[PDB]
């Protein structure tokens, strides 16, 4: 037939035309984010040597600095995108947050999961799972509250771990974690971007080897743990905002290098049933009136 | 026609050619009903397993642009 | 083909392979262009399932002796509608899609499975 | 009829239904 590859070839033009426009946009898009992000260094290093400087003299004590005696529980975080097309972004994703599942099986303790995103949320809805809680509609543009809230909630279920034993959850009333983790992807080129999966809950010491504190120096250590843990935190999306945008892209350039090819092929096609109808026409018209 | 009246075919395209490389020989198409008689003893036991290495490199290069 | 002839199990494994790869064939249009990012997991299984169970219907017939230089192979039917059947089921999903190209028998088919 | 279906319905029943990274603090203080 003729009608159909005509609609095809509309159909593929419209769609070449789209996409083009979406990569364009993309690629427009990529350089504020990668302005964007990098606005952030300069409250992190004071903020780090801050912590440094203040905890060099002060006493090593802490429950984000000691650990649970016993393997109750871990606690884990996944980050996801709030848009389609992205790509094997949210494969990847899903694949680390299962492959941390199964390092963590070894030890047999049961886990327990906190997902950002729509598109994970609703992976893992369909799947049998518990998910304590979600939050969605932010990962496009995030901000520092969110962030400070996020943490704030971790770091009070890492505390309602005080005295949990077996199924009694002791004075705390509520049975608590014992463990913390963290996934994302980081920024590692333009064209390179795999994902990283880290453990940041229980803080550790290292010696590199070898001020006035008006304040009582404890309670300043107390209040500035929590302010370097929603630092982090917030650093975390800047950082998956922009590899979400530049694992988009590709997608869109090579959805439009392929569209070209079924033109082409579809053009060749119709060429070819036009040549054949007309010269079958042709044929028939001048058998049929030389036999008379 | 022709391809059914013969046994054995040798392809060349465009694409090859005007990519740079001369001699535009296709690895997946070119298929000869010939038996092993033809080659060399010594033929036969150098060379072995090429045209599906090609081939599979023809499938993996699609993907140069994912290094992950 | 019909069960007053044949057993109902084989007539329903029939069925169910037709049904699956109507339904990717269908997926094709859609597939071509974008991929299989825009598509549910609801049907990634399914695509995943046609492609293996349609890599494992290729067999080594003993007639390519003299081309690929290796012998052929003989099944009994009960064999194949039970790894059929195993393969419907969907047990086999983590097996790599490279090792079902060419083989004779499920047994040859965890050796090289496992071998690789 | 509608009467029948319900109570039929009431008797049916359904049979269907390492690589870990980790965040630490460095201390200027010499090793104890």
């Amino acid at each position: 037939t003729l009608r159909e590859l005509r609609g095809r070839i509309r159909s593929a033009g419209s769609i070449k035309k789209i996409t083009k426009a979406q990569e364009l946009i993309a690629t427009s898009r990529i350089a504020k984010a990668q302005a964007r992000v990098e606005a952030a260094r300069p409250y992190a290093a004071e903020i780090t040597n801050m912590l440094t400087e203040l905890a060099g003299a002060s006493a090593l004590d802490h429950p984000l600095l000691v650990e649970r005696k016993q393997p109750k529980r871990a606690g884990v975080l996944v980050v996801s995108s709030d848009r389609g097309l992205c790509g094997a972004y949210n494969a990847n994703v899903l694949r680390r947050a299962e492959e941390l599942f199964s390092l963590l099986r070894d030890e047999g303790k049961d886990p327990v999961l906190y997902v950002v995103g729509r598109k994970a949320l609703g992976y893992f809805s369909f799947r049998q799972r518990t998910v304590v809680e979600s939050w969605t509609g932010f990962s496009e543009r995030p901000t520092y509250e969110n962030a400070r809230e996020i943490a704030d909630t971790l770091v009070n279920a890492f505390m309602a771990g005080a005295d949990d034993e077996g199924d009694d959850a002791g004075a705390d009333g509520i049975l608590g974690v014992d463990e913390l983790h963290i996934v994302f992807t980081e920024f590692r080129s333009m064209l390179s971007q795999t994902a990283v999966a880290r453990r940041a809950a229980p803080m550790e010491v290292e010696y590199v080897g070898e001020y006035s504190f008006e304040p009582d120096p404890e309670t300043l250590f107390d209040a500035l743990l929590p302010r370097y843990i929603a630092t982090r935190v917030y650093a975390a999306l800047l950082e998956a905002a922009a590899s979400e945008s530049a694992s988009r892209r590709r997608a869109m350039k090579s959805a439009t290098d392929n569209a070209d090819d079924l033109i082409k092929a579809l053009t060749l096609a119709a060429n070819r049933e036009r040549q054949a109808q007309i010269t079958q026409e042709i044929s028939e018209i001048v058998g049929g009136a030389n036999a008379l | 026609n022709v391809i059914s009246i013969t046994d054995g075919q040798c392809f060349l395209e465009s694409d090859l050619f005007n990519q740079g490389v001369r001699p535009a020989i296709n690895v997946g198409v070119s298929v000869s009903r010939v038996g092993g008689a033809a080659q060399i003893k010594a033929m036969k036991e150098v060379a072995g397993s090429l045209r599906l290495d090609l081939s599979q490199y023809r499938e993996l290069e699609a993907f140069a642009a994912f290094a992950s | 083909l019909d069960p007053a002839i044949v057993g109902d199990e084989h007539y329903r494994v029939a069925q169910e392979v037709i049904r699956i790869l109507q339904r990717y064939k269908d997926l094709q249009d859609i597939i071509a262009i974008l991929g299989i990012d825009e598509l549910s997991e609801e049907d990634k299984q399914l695509v995943n399932r046609a492609r293996r169970i349609e890599r494992f219907l290729s067999q080594n017939m003993m007639a390519a002796e003299q081309f690929t230089g290796q012998p052929g192979s003989t099944v009994p039917l009960k064999e194949t509608i039970e790894a059929f059947d195993k393969l419907t089921k969907g047990e086999f999903d983590h097996l790599p899609e490279q090792a079902f190209f060419l083989i004779g028998g499920l047994d040859d088919l965890a050796k090289k499975a496992e071998s690789l | 009829l509608v009467s029948v279906i319900n109570e039929f319905k009431k008797g049916f029943q359904a049979s269907d239904g390492e690589d870990l990274e980790k965040e630490s603090v460095k201390v200027r203080k010499p090793a104890p």
